[PDB]
């Protein structure tokens, strides 16, 4: 088994700057027999150079396939505002294969601060003893940052699980929705809910502070 | 040109990572000089000495340039500098280790080891070029190429790749 | 050019088998290697093995071996794969790829590359049976606000405000194979505050399976 | 030189399954056509598909789809069959086919038909229990004798007379399947009216699955 392992983190690079990445193996791949694979959520994963060095009829020449024997490398000259996906590369070479570890290339603007909600749960799902309540980070740059609830004066991890969308094209941001799940009689108890949400731009844990009877 | 003939094999793989170190291009291109002038001489002194002597060495110099590149026409070599065959290497018993030749070993000390079997060696060779591989190839063109494959007694078409 | 239409998309008990199809179209179904890749909805991507049509050769996993069967049907020119032991970490998208070749055909040297491709589906095994959830407005110069799919079966649900009217400035979140046996879901956008009477926002869900698209008020 | 290992004997129930082997002692063996082919008794040699050991290229016959199980192992110089959800009709002797060889060698050019075979094995798929043979000899101008072995289950019985001394007159049937799937054999042995009184004429009946070597003088 020849565990292929590419590694840069995330390519946060402006549009117009070289997509170099590290695109490495465990071990030597035999005859160097690798595929360029770009791929976008939802949609096909498509080859790009084929043997890594050789590129298909249709394929956009600003891909570029370089490297050998364990550790093959590609760059990308131009970065458009369609190929900012995430990247691998894979083996034809022994028996076995495995696909690139993921590299997310993006939109860059600054760095920034959010403006933050919570949503109180509604009464709607309230009166059937099903709480949820919701924190917002409203256009906040980069995506990485940590999220601490204080429900009750307490840290919460297993019940409020993130979601989180990718960099929406328009206004070159992120927003974070993290739910955390209760029912109504636990909601006439809790008065705290304020999520500590911590980031670059969002140095100190704020709050948008509501109780229970908003 | 004969620039590393007293190195080892290991020394004279550099030779044969260029071209035999220019041992073929030294063969047919030292004639350069007596093609250049057995014509620039334009005189008669009724009677030649070398008419015979240069004449016999040159069509000697052809004729052993051309029984190489028969014996490689046989062996289905032709062209290539370096090729492999599939005759094995047999009872044949200088059997010895692989990192003595190719790393301490001359190639002159390697004529001296196998001086005897060479022209068994030579037979041996078109035996598994011709008598065999012709005729398998011969076989491979008594079948359609897309059409066998239906059977599931695909193994003569592996049979031909293996052995 | 080379199609591969999949099958769709699946629910079925756990602890079952599952069997999937690629039906190709354009090129050859045999001479090239068709062959099937897995990403779990988030990583990567990651290949399993492969069939090729015309030999029934099969280059099988280095560990779902034994436990995967790909065939080869060209009588009626299709290719299916069946899994055994549905299980929440079976759950991956399933892509059918065919290698691709030289030129601008399907008959010439092959690459040696999954060129061409299908358009894949999510294999993810059910638990429970179908739920109609409910939809809320998520009371907040900027008010936020969101309607919140929470607690349904099965995915997915999309969100549209104003019957998509409101187009600009929108926030979606994705489903989740969550902790309670259903799947919730999040949206949101982003209004001003003194609109809230003036313009009503009224997200609109659908549920597919479910069959539960109404219109919902947001005034908080 | 192709010599084919097979393994032993077997007694199982229907649904179960049976790892029949053939070991390859010598020749070319991963690069050959391996068949699998069974007989049952009388009739004609049932193909049940076989398998090439180089890239597992299972050649399958279209009429036991989904009941076969064919592999192979170079290691062990083995193909195995593995008959998965066993028949009462599956007894047969389990032969094990390999192709032949041009030639002048073992080595050269194949021929699809098959030369070697193993030692055949048998299987005997029945619910009903090992049992003993019991042995009853027919009491003796000739008149002919033997002895009815019965109650013994599975095959075979091997009778002796004499210790193998009287060979004439041993008229050696094969055991008929009878009622109640049981077996009966009786080799008759004929000998003239003149010495029925005294001269040995014992039926010894040995039975490997019962391990009893049943003694018995006929008696008039
Ligand atoms: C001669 O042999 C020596 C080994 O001691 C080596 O270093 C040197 O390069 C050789 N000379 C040539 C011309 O190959
Ligand atoms: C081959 O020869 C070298 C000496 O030239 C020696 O060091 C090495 O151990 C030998 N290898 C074997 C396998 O005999
Ligand atoms: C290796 O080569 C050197 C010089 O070429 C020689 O002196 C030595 O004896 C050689 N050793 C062997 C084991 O061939
Ligand atoms: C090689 O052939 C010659 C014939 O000239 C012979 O004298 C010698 O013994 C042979 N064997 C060797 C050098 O091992």
């Amino acid at each position: 088994e020849i565990v292929l392992t590419q590694s840069p983190g995330t390519q946060s690079l402006s549009p117009g700057e070289r997509a170099t990445l590290s695109c490495r193996a465990s071990q030597s791949v035999g005859n160097n027999k690798l595929a360029w694979y770009q791929q976008r959520p939802g949609q096909a994963p498509r080859l790009l150079i084929y043997g890594a060095s050789s590129r298909p009829s249709g394929v956009a020449d600003r891909f570029s396939g370089s490297g050998s024997g364990t550790d093959f490398t590609l760059t990308i000259s131009r970065l458009e505002p369609e190929d900012f996906a995430v990247y691998y590369c894979q083996q034809y070479g022994q028996s076995l294969s495995t696909f690139g570890q993921g590299t997310k290339v993006e939109v860059k603007r600054t760095v920034a601060a959010p403006s933050v909600f919570i949503f109180p749960p509604s009464d709607e799902q309230l009166k059937s003893g099903t709480a949820s309540v919701v924190c917002l980070l409203n256009n906040f740059y980069p995506r990485e940052a940590k999220v601490q609830w204080k429900v009750d004066n307490a840290l919460q991890s297993g019940n409020s699980q993130e979601s989180v969308t990718e960099q929406d094209s328009k206004d070159s941001t992120y927003s974070l929705s993290s739910t955390l799940t209760l029912s109504k009689a636990d909601y006439e108890k809790h008065k705290v809910y304020a999520c500590e949400v911590t980031h670059q731009g969002l140095s100190s844990p704020v709050t948008k502070s509501f109780n229970r009877g908003e | 040109f004969l620039g590393a003939a007293g190195s080892t094999m290991g020394a004279a793989s550099m030779t044969l990572t260029v071209q035999a170190r220019n041992l073929l291009s030294g063969i047919v291109q030292q004639q350069s000089n007596l093609l250049r002038a057995p014509e620039a001489q334009q005189h008669l002194l009724k009677l030649t000495v070398w008419g015979i002597k240069q004449l016999q060495a040159r069509v000697l110099a052809v004729e052993r340039y051309l029984r190489d590149q028969q014996l490689l026409g046989i062996w289905g070599c032709s062209g290539k500098l370096i090729c492999c065959t599939n005759v094995p290497w047999n009872s044949s018993w200088s059997n010895r280790n692989l990192s003595e030749i190719w790393d301490n070993m001359t190639w002159l000390q390697w004529d001296k080891e196998i001086s005897n079997y060479t022209q068994i060696i030579y037979g041996l060779l078109e035996e598994s070029q011709n008598q065999q591989e012709k005729n398998e190839q011969d076989l491979l063109a008594l079948d359609k190429w897309a059409s066998l494959w239906n059977w599931f007694d695909i193994s003569n078409w592996l049979w031909y790749i293996k052995l | 050019q080379v199609q591969l239409v999949q099958s769709g998309a699946e629910v079925k008990r756990p602890g079952s088998s599952v069997t999937v199809s690629c039906k190709a179209s354009g090129g050859s179904f045999s001479t090239y290697a068709l062959s099937w890749v897995r990403q779990a909805p988030g990583r990567g991507l990651e290949w399993m093995g492969g069939v090729i049509p015309l030999l029934t050769i099969t280059n099988y996993a280095p560990r779902f071996q034994g436990r995967i069967t790909i065939t080869a049907d060209r009588s009626t020119s299709t290719a299916y794969l069946e899994l055994n032991s549905l299980r929440p970490e079976d759950t991956a998208v399933y892509y059918c790829a065919r290698e691709g070749t030289t030129g601008w055909g399907w008959l010439g040297k092959p690459i040696g590359a999954f060129a061409h491709w299908g358009q894949g589906t999510l294999v993810t095994v059910s638990s429970a049976s179908t739920k109609g959830p409910s939809v809320f407005p998520l009371a907040p110069g900027t008010a936020a606000l969101g309607c919140l799919v929470k607690d349904y079966f099965p995915e997915p649900v999309t969100v549209s405000w104003n019957s998509g009217a409101l187009t600009s400035g929108v926030h979606t979140f994705p489903a989740v194979l969550q902790s309670s046996g259903l799947y919730s879901l999040s949206s949101v956008v982003t209004v001003p505050s003194s609109s809230l009477g003036t313009q009503t926002y009224i997200c609109n869900v659908n549920h597919k399976p479910s069959n539960t698209k109404v219109d919902k008020k947001v005034e908080p």
